[PDB]
């Protein structure tokens, strides 16, 4: 559900603030969904 | 006898690599940090109060490291990429030493923040100063900046 | 950005001759002869490999 | 920075003069410098 600057994801929700509780970093990244994605190769 | 175009070019090119390509704002800022800044604060001298006993002498200012206090005040070091990504201000605190002069006599110098001053990129106070390409890359910037 | 796979005008394979091109020139061997030793007839297809920049060796080191 | 710092020194002027009538001894100093001033006038 997340990530930051050079490591691993995090769980969902929130209540107080938002920093990565694994890096101490402040930025979160929503990874691309692993589902199906058809890109019409022109 | 004769220097030819190519060699002259080598001269210029050397000037370019060695000196700064756009460091015009840079030398000026580097001078603003050391020489200047201190001038405005040494010229205004003291301050108030309307009651003549107290006085406060302004000493010399020091420029801290680029940091920011996020939610509910929490001092964390900041890099330019973090500032651009978070809509923050790439700046550092300015700490001034001030001397409480009561009845004529001085109390003791006290170090206190003044606010926050925006740092120019790749300047002296700028966290990117003496960093190699790999460290800039690790930061999230291109060495071409 | 990694050799334009194939070519533009001459639209044939050319990516597959990137490494050996570069590496052959990276010893002093003039590119205009290296190319000749490989499948590089017309200049239109030659241009695509001559004036390439491979910016990717900057972009990956990110995300 | 000159003008911004001027606004600071002035707000500190009002501050110290007005916050006294509430004669402070241990007035070690200076919980009365509202730093944001210098910041704002430079940022904005
Ligand atoms: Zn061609």
């Amino acid at each position: 559900c997340a990530k930051c600057g050079k490591e691993v994801e995090l769980d969902l929700a929130t209540a107080r603030e938002v920093r990565c509780p694994y890096c101490g970093s402040k930025i979160l990244y929503k990874p691309r969904p692993r589902v199906a994605r058809r890109v019409k190769a022109i | 006898p004769t220097l030819t175009p190519d060699e002259l070019w080598l001269v210029m090119e050397s000037y370019w690599k060695e000196k700064g390509f756009v460091r015009q704002h840079l030398d000026s800022y580097n001078a603003f940090i050391d020489h200047g800044l201190q001038d405005v604060v040494n010229e205004f001298g003291e301050v108030v109060p309307d009651i003549p006993n107290f006085k406060v002498k302004f000493g010399k200012i020091r420029i801290g490291q680029p940091e920011f206090q996020e939610a509910q005040g929490q001092r964390r070091p900041l890099y330019p990429m973090d500032a651009r990504i978070r809509n923050l201000t790439y700046s550092a605190p300015l700490y001034l030493e001030m001397i409480p002069v009561v009845n004529g006599i001085e109390q003791e110098p006290v170090e206190v923040r003044i606010g926050e001053l925006p740092i120019m990129l790749k300047s002296k106070a700028c966290r990117l100063y003496g960093l190699s390409d790999e460290e800039l890359i690790k930061l999230g910037e291109d060495p071409k900046d | 950005m990694i050799v334009p796979v194939r070519c533009f005008t001459c639209g044939k394979v050319l990516a597959d001759k990137y490494y050996e091109f570069k590496k052959r020139v990276e010893a002093g061997e003039d590119p205009g002869k290296v190319l000749d030793d490989l499948g590089v007839e017309r200049y239109c297809c030659r241009r695509t490999l001559l004036s390439h920049v491979e910016l990717i060796d900057q972009v990956m080191v990110y995300k | 920075f000159r003008v911004a710092f001027g606004q600071l020194v002035k707000d500190m002027q009002y501050q110290m003069t007005k916050t006294y009538q509430r004669e402070n001894i241990q007035r070690f100093v200076r919980n009365s410098i509202r730093p944001d001033v210098l910041s704002e006038r430079i940022e904005h």
